[PDB]
DNA sequence: TTTCCCTTTCGCTTTCAGGT
DNA sequence: GGGACCTGAAAGCGAAAGGGAAA
């Protein structure tokens, strides 16, 4: 099937500046390519386009090659939402038998068009610059490209439109990382499967036999439903920490400034807001009574009651990460929408005296936490980091390539303008 | 077979030919023709016209140029594959070693054949009535944007066996200009002997008459005899100093030098400050005493001053020294210098915090050490108590990156030599004034300024100031700077200003950018030397500015802000 | 609720060096 | 006036953002 071309928003080439790594790496670099040369994954290259490469030892003591494709995927146009009028999950016979394929469970090896190798560059270098860097471009897609909701939903439509039409009477879609057949008949429907199992394999979607699972509408409709379930989130402000005046005074000043957003009365937090009153020394003690406790819980209340109870099913998800004390703090959020709070398991956090560490880890978590709630990557992550220190991260941090691994959307530290989600910024929350 | 180009358009471009001075056309003409003999152009019959010139080589000799500015723009351009020069130092000391150039490099590598047409030209006759004569390139053209990459690919497979058979051999490769060093004479010998077989099979060419095999080599700049290394350039334009263009020609003539002959930025603070002005390349600028102080300081280093080729099986390590304006950074193997690492003059931010610097220069070079020997150091020397280096490890982001995975030693034990005595450090390392935290049972005063140019502090004492600024922020600053001065004690500060705040809490250990206002700059610079002259601790917080809030931060802070009103 | 007061941070232009 | 590709450094300036008053 000849490859169609991706869709480009500028032809302008993208170099992005390979930085150089120990032999140990770049020796592991050399094996790994060679091991793809040899599958004819990769060739030889003399394009303009570069993206970074880093690879990753697990603890077989084997590596793997990493590519941050950031800069290649921003190039990439955007499609529409094509083949609209094809049926919705919910419009199949509950009488028929269902098959679900996990595309999270498969492989893809899906080959560029020739003109598209190019952009797919990266370069080993060598040891002081004592010999030209060897230079290679993938024939075929880079794993990472597939976190790209477009293409990944482009490939499988392609794959999908023959077995789709000549089963009429058979209906074969695409859900949320979920390829599903069903057809009334159990023998009608097997018919269907091997022909699409044959279709896509020529494509280059490889189906796990094993891994295949059988299921009706029903159970299947329901059971996504709890599958992917926003976790309600009774979150609450940090008191243990909140000891001295010059402590009360920073947290009531955020509180008394978000209060009109969040609809309380100014009069209603006078038991709370009176703790001030008292010793002018910074470091003198104050104690949250009972009065001022529930006070303080409106303010939870109203922070609770901004959680969504279902995500949009057409707009990406993004994750904040805030440099909270202690341990970092994240938000999963639907653009203006807070959709859920992330934090390391609390057993975890003294492992790491590395806070960059647990940021990476923190990022990796939660990254795997959206992915169950959509189905994809979160297109932008917002970390407390200037682009130079994200850059000297993926040089730097095992942490970091880790939890960064085949990230194909946007790195930045802009941070939503919106008033609430400037005042979960200035404060500590966690969840007991 | 030969790499071919991509093109973007088929419409063929015509550049006409430009006159030459008969010195010139005869070389045009002397070189032109032996190409010809050696078939590396051919007769042309192309729609298709590039100029083609010479300059003078420094053999003496000339180069034939193509001037293909409107070609090269419809070539789809191939990537780098060499970014910097390779470092001498890393060839192994006291090895024997033989450096080539091959001779007319790009004129002996192949064009794809239908490229040809493309690199097209006019020869002009010895005679101004008399006509011309028009070959093409068969070989890649010096002038054509790609030659580059295509004659380092070309070489590099040559080379390539060569490293394989002598895993144990050193050998650069830059172009053409390519070294060779092994442990013991016989195993050079064994290395080369299979090397001018591996050029002559791609056919290459040896150039005999510029071979070396004997001390002092010259390589890529570099001076290099069996363990001393020194820039060939040993001369500073300093003589005629009246434009910016004089500076800059003096400032990049010392850059060149600056990382083999370890010159601290700080020693050309007032050197590089005199670029400040007019844009004009003829702008005048003075030589200032200073400046010239400078230049004798660098000129004495240029003749002591060197690097060194290192032992092949030891590692290296960094030593970061807290020198004035910025840290330094050097790489060594044991007592021998590798390289020096440096910070850039002029900043990002307002204020750059000294801890931020070193991290930033561990970082920056723990990458270069990687580069030049493959692996980090087994240890980093910082100017740093074990105690600051663990407060560094839980609150310096920065720090966190900048030793991410470092597995080695750190430690503040410098070599004991005298060689580093002279470098001008600074103790303004960490905040030991400014503290991260209140103090206890310390008088608490609280600040304010208006853009009516009033300033007050209130609390224990009070005071109005009328300041010359026209900024609430510029005003509070001034008020900050008198309770600076005026409680010669252990004070907390309260101020409204999330600006005055962050200013405040970090001068003490700050490079102050150079801004383009002045007035701004003498005030961030009273504010440092303020903080700097304390007797005692001080700390400074923000408070949110307009709450109406209970209690007596609000209160006192309702104060400061009457006493600056109308 | 967006739409401007600045100010500060980032990216880019434009000089100089240097290497084949 | 007159080529190509790489590296490093300097100052200045224009683009865009952060914050927090102003529309
Ligand atoms: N100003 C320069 C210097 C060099 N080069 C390129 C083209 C040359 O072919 C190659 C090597 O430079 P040499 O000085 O060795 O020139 P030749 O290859 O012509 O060597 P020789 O003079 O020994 O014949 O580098 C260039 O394009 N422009
Ligand atoms: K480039
Ligand atoms: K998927
Ligand atoms: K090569
Ligand atoms: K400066
Ligand atoms: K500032
Ligand atoms: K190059
Ligand atoms: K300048
Ligand atoms: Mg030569
Ligand atoms: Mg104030
Ligand atoms: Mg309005």
């Amino acid at each position: 099937p000849k490859p169609i071309p991706l869709t480009w928003k500028t032809e302008k080439p993208v170099w992005v500046n390979q930085w150089p790594l120990p032999k140990q790496k770049l020796e592991a670099l050399h094996l790994l390519a060679n091991e793809q040369l040899e599958k004819g994954h990769i060739e030889p290259s003399f394009s303009p386009w570069n993206s970074p490469v880093f690879v990753i030892q697990k603890k077989s003591g084997k590596w793997r090659m990493l590519t941050d494709l950031r800069a290649v995927n921003a190039l990439i146009q955007p499609m529409g939402p094509l083949q609209p009028g094809l049926p919705s999950p919910a419009m199949i016979p509950k009488d028929w038998p269902l098959i679900i394929i996990d595309l999270k469970d498969c492989f893809f090896t899906i080959p560029l068009a020739e003109q598209d190798c190019e952009k797919f560059a990266f370069t080993i270098p060598a040891i002081n610059n004592k010999e030209p860097a060897t230079r290679f471009q993938w024939k075929v897609l880079p794993q990472g490209m597939l976190n790209s909701p477009t293409i990944c939903q482009t490939f499988v439509g392609r794959a999908l439109q023959p077995v789709r039409e000549k089963f009429s009477d058979c209906y074969i879609i695409h859900y949320i990382d979920d390829i599903l057949c069903a057809a009334e008949t159990k023998d009608k429907l097997i018919d269907c499967y091997t022909f699409l199992q044959a279709e896509v394999a020529n494509a280059g979607l490889a189906i796990a036999s094993d891994k295949i699972q059988t299921s009706t509408p029903f159970h299947y409709l329901g059971m996504q439903i709890e599958n992917r379930k926003i976790k309600p989130q009774k979150i609450e402000i940090r008191k243990d920490t909140l000891k001295t005046l010059n402590d009360f005074q920073k947290l009531l000043g955020d509180i008394n400034w978000i209060r009109p957003t969040l609809g309380i009365p100014t009069y209603a937090m006078s038991n709370l807001f009176s703790i001030l009153r008292g010793d002018s020394d910074l470091n003198s003690k104050r104690i949250l009574t009972p009065e001022a406790t529930k006070e303080i819980k409106l303010v939870e209340e109203k922070i609770q009651s901004a959680q969504i109870n279902r995500i949009g099913p057409l707009a990406p998800l993004q994750l904040l990460i805030f440099a909270t004390a202690h341990s970092p703090t994240g938000i999963i959020i639907q653009n203006t929408d807070l959709v859920e709070w992330s934090f390391l398991p609390h057993s975890t956090v003294k492992t790491f005296t590395l806070y960059l560490d647990q940021i990476a880890t923190l990022i990796g978590q939660t990254r795997l936490r959206i992915t169950k709630l959509c189905g994809n990557d979160p297109d932008k992550i917002v970390v407390p980091l200037t682009k130079e220190q994200v850059r000297q991260a993926f040089i730097n941090s095992g942490a970091w390539q880790i939890g960064l691994a085949n990230f194909v959307g946007i790195i930045d530290n802009h941070y939503p303008k919106t008033k609430i989600f400037q005042f979960l910024k200035l404060t500590t929350w966690i969840l007991p | 077979k030969p790499i071919p180009l991509t093109w973007k358009t088929e419409k063929p471009v015509w550049v006409n030919q430009w006159p030459l001075p008969k010195q010139k056309l005869e070389a045009l003409h002397l070189l032109a023709n032996e190409q010809l003999e050696k078939g590396h152009i051919e007769p042309s019959f192309s729609p298709w016209n590039s100029p083609v010139f010479v300059i003078q080589k420094k053999s003496g000799k000339w180069r034939m140029l193509t001037d293909l500015r409107a070609v090269n723009a419809l070539i789809q351009p191939m990537g780098p594959l060499q970014p910097g020069l390779p470092s001498p130092a890393m060839i192994p000391k006291d090895w024997p070693l033989i450096i080539i150039d091959l001779k007319d490099c790009f004129f002996t590598i192949p064009l794809a054949e239908q490229d040809c047409e493309k690199f097209a030209f006019t020869i002009p006759a010895i005679n101004n009535k008399e006509p011309a004569t028009r070959f093409q390139w068969k070989v890649l053209p010096q002038g054509m944007l790609n030659s580059p990459t295509i004659c380092q690919t070309f070489v590099g497979r040559a080379l390539q066996p060569v490293r394989e058979k002598f895993s144990d051999c050193y050998i650069i490769h830059y172009i053409d200009d390519i070294l060779c060093a092994a442990e013991t004479k016989d195993k050079l010998i064994d290395c080369y002997t299979f090397l001018q077989a591996e050029v002559a099979n791609a056919g290459l060419a040896i150039a005999s008459d510029k071979i070396q095999t004997s001390t002092p080599f010259h390589y890529l700049g570099m001076q290099i005899e069996n363990r001393k290394i020194k820039p060939q350039k040993i001369e500073i334009r300093k003589d005629t100093l009246k434009t910016l263009n004089d500076f800059q020609k003096l400032l990049g003539d010392i850059n060149w030098i600056r990382p083999t002959l370890g010159i601290p930025t700080y020693a050309m603070s007032n050197l590089f400050s005199i670029l400040r002005g007019d844009s004009d390349l003829n702008s005048k600028r003075i030589l200032t005493p200073e400046a010239t102080k400078e230049i004798k300081l660098v000129e004495e280093k240029i003749q002591s001053a060197q690097i060194n080729r290192i032992g092949p099986l030891a590692p290296l390590q960094l030593l970061i020294f807290a020198t004035a304006h910025s840290p330094t950074g050097i790489i060594i193997q044991n007592t021998d210098l590798v390289e020096w690492s440096f910070l850039p003059h002029s900043t990002v931010k307002t204020f750059t915090l000294y801890l931020d610097q070193i991290a930033t220069l561990i970082g920056q070079t723990r990458l270069r050490i990687t580069k030049l020997c493959g692996n980090d150091p087994d240890k980093i020397v910082v100017p740093l108590t074990k105690e600051q280096v663990r407060q560094a490890f839980i609150n310096s982001g920065a720090w966190q990156i900048g030793l991410a995975n470092f597995v080695g030693i750190i430690d503040n034990h410098y070599p004991k030599t005298k060689i580093f005595q002279f470098l001008k450090l600074t103790t303004w390392i960490l905040p030991k004034i400014t503290r991260c935290e209140p103090l206890e049972n310390a008088l608490t005063v609280f600040t304010d300024g208006s853009s009516n140019g009033k300033a007050a502090y209130t609390g224990p004492k009070e005071r109005v100031i009328k300041t010359p600024y026209q900024s609430a922020q510029r005003a509070e600053l001034v008020a900050v700077i008198t309770v600076l001065q005026d409680f010669d004690q252990p004070i907390n500060i309260i101020s409204d200003s999330a600006y005055v705040v962050q200013a405040t809490r970090d001068v003490e250990t700050a490079l102050i950018k150079y801004s383009m206002d002045d007035q701004l700059n003498q005030l961030f610079n009273l504010l440092q030397q303020t903080v700097r002259k304390r007797n005692f601790p001080f700390y400074i917080t923000h408070i949110r500015a307009h709450t109406n809030l209970p209690g007596p931060l609000t209160k006192a802070n309702e104060q400061a802000d009457l006493l600056v009103s109308s």
